[PDB]
């Protein structure tokens, strides 16, 4: 039971959060 | 004496100054410029 590292740091590179909140602005 | 001051005056007709403030005031008000709106602009660019 020796733990191991969970999930590290995701990148979510910036054209999908750049899109994402693009929709968000459209949307608003 | 009387012509040097008409030629002062037709060259201080000609050195008016108030007609160029009034075409840029009418410029800005038909351009109508403006800031509000969101934060920052997101937009979409096919960079080369």
């Amino acid at each position: 039971r020796k733990l191991v590292h969970d999930k590290e740091l995701a990148a979510e590179d910036e054209q999908v959060f750049l899109m994402k909140q693009q929709s968000l602005l459209a949307k608003q | 004496g009387q012509k040097l001051k008409q030629d002062g005056d037709s060259f201080r007709m000609k050195l008016n100054t108030q007609e160029i403030f009034d075409d840029w005031a009418r410029k800005v008000q038909q351009r109508n410029l403006g800031v509000s709106g969101r934060i920052f602009t997101i937009e979409s660019t096919r960079v080369r």
